[PDB]
């Protein structure tokens, strides 16, 4: 089976700073597409930050110049680093392999929570 | 890539339209297969789940074993609407690039398909990679593109 | 007022980009209809005009 | 049969070309339909025209 | 060349039975069609039954629960158990192999006939 | 001809597609038909256009 | 590179004869079609003879009767014999190989000049 497990999260500070990490195993690490996804409390699911097979990275909107992914191929692993984090960040946040189709699947989630 | 975008127009053109209950065919245990059925998180159903268009099933096979190349293989799509009624039939086929297509299929070469009903034929081959931005979608960022 | 003339539609069946053709000639024959009905109604008021003035 | 008959197994192609007008068949092995409309007597094969 | 060869026909009160053999050769039995047929005086030839290379069987209406079409793959045989004869049922019969296209073959044929 | 220009002496195949119109080709291979309204210079090869 | 190297032209009267060679090298000889070629003063290039990989020749009709092409595989040489020489035919004569498509090529040329 795949497994994805995410950790890093924490209660901060607006203005404040994490770092996201996603320890992946049961799949071939380095052919997949990896996603973070969120969830913030009263919404669905949105994309975040998405890194393909090359290193190539993809943001939404709102997290560009804020949050940055990344990958360690070598040691299954996934980094969002989150900067200059805002209140509206609040969230479960959700590491993801192939979301798109066929068998995506989606880890166990850590929760970051800002406020002052 | 097709003709696809002119279905509504043509659907609105009749006075009663409606979409079958009933699948045409059963897609599990298709020609080729078995296969399980792809999802994505391009198309959030109802309570947010990964889902896919109600009009088809997007067949992955199942098995490794029979994880291969395949020669074009040929289904019937029967009526099963109501004496009278028109049948509209929508399909089409998935394409990603080449570690991705041999990682999903088993095989990275383009591949072919055929349709026809009432004497109308028309033919596709895919392509692998090097495809074009994504628009009109779900907004999620995907290796591969479908035609429909 | 109470002259029935029927109108005109798209075809059902014909869709843009693939039967181009077919809604040229469409084009065509309501084009060539509005022409032959604006013409027959035309008589129908001169010739009530006559009528009119005769009376 | 396809082997015995023609040497070859695999889905067979065809194309037809005239004044403009082109058409695409590929050709199914086995699985076939029931009989219809024919001479009554059971074949293995079917044509396509 | 295919060989067919039949025999065990003969004249038999209605009511009676017969069985019809067929012995092949020259051709690969076990993966060829095999058909009884026969032949009314003044009428052409019609199918009376047939087997197909999984012991699959089809037989004309008229022979219903009276005629029985029946291979031995091991010896290169083709049997058809005729039960309940018919006056109606008098005709030449004959073996054949893959009759419809391309290369149909038919045997040499066997009389039967049925009278009181 | 083929091998040396192509590496390849087996039919090629082509598809093309523009507004929901698709046509499909498959080339011949040797056996052309006479020259015709052309510059009047022996070739062995033929186009299609 | 392709080489093309012809020679045999000179200056001769008409009702005469000469012979062209071309010496090719660089190429597969045996299996390019070879041309020859001619220009005659104030016009463009016009073909007068052809030879295929088989040995089969065409010719302009205006020389037909008069010229012959050949070939020698063995020896990488093309041939034209010009007999019956007009005062029209004067011309630089060339060689080539695969004139139609996709890498055509001419040789240098030879001069014959027809002249009482
Ligand atoms: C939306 O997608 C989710 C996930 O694919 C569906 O939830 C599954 O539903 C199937 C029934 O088809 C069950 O067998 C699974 O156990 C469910 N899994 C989960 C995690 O919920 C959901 O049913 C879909 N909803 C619609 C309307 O399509
Ligand atoms: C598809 O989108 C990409 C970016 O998402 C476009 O690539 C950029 O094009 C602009 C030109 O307007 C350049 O300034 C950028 O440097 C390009 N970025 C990259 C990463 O290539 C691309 O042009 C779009 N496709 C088309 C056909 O316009
Ligand atoms: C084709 O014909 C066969 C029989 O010749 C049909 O198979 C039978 O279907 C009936 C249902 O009406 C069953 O009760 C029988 O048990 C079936 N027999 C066999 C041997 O399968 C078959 O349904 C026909 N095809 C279609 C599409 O109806
Ligand atoms: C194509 O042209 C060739 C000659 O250039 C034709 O072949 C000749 O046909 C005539 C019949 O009119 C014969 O008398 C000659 O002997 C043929 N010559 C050769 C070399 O074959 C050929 O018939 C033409 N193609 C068609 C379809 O007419």
């Amino acid at each position: 089976e795949v497994q994805l497990v995410e950790s890093g999260g924490g209660l901060v500070q607006p203005g404040g700073s994490l770092r996201l990490s996603c320890a992946a195993s049961g799949f071939t690490f380095s052919t997949s597409w990896m996603y973070w996804l969120r969830q913030a409390p009263g919404k669905g699911l949105e994309w975040v930050s998405v890194i393909n097979t090359d290193g190539g990275t993809y943001y939404a909107d709102s997290v560009k110049g804020r949050f940055t992914i990344s990958r360690d191929n070598s040691k299954n692993t996934l980094y969002l680093q989150m900067n200059s984090l805002r209140a509206e960040d609040t969230a479960v946040y959700y590491c993801a392999k192939d979301w798109g189709g066929p068998e995506p699947t989606r880890g166990q989630g850590t929760l970051v929570t800002v406020s002052s | 890539r097709t003709k696809i975008r002119q279905l509504p127009n043509l659907l609105r053109g009749y006075e009663h339209i409606r979409l079958s209950t009933h699948n045409v065919i059963n897609a599990e245990n298709a020609p080729g297969g078995p296969y399980k059925i792809g999802t994505s998180g391009s198309c959030p159903n109802i309570t947010n789940g990964n889902g896919f268009f109600a009009t088809m099933a997007w067949a992955v096979p199942k098995n490794d074993k029979n994880k291969t190349a395949t020669n074009p293989l040929t289904i019937e799509v029967p009526y099963i609407c109501t004496e009278g009624e028109d049948q509209i039939t929508v399909w089409g086929f998935h394409s990603d690039n080449e570690t991705q297509m041999a990682k999903l299929y088993g095989d990275s070469k383009p591949q072919k398909f055929t349709s026809s009903a009432n004497g109308v034929t028309t033919h596709y081959v895919s392509q692998i990679g090097g495809f074009p931005n994504q628009t009109e979608d779900g907004g999620l960022p995907q290796s591969g593109r479908i035609v429909v | 007022s109470e002259l029935e003339v029927k109108n005109l539609q798209r075809l059902s069946g014909a869709m843009d980009e693939l039967h181009n053709e077919i809604l040229e000639l469409d084009e065509k024959v309501d084009d060539l209809r509005a022409d032959t009905i604006s013409s027959q109604i035309e008589l129908a008021v001169l010739l009530s005009n006559e009528g009119i003035i005769n009376s």
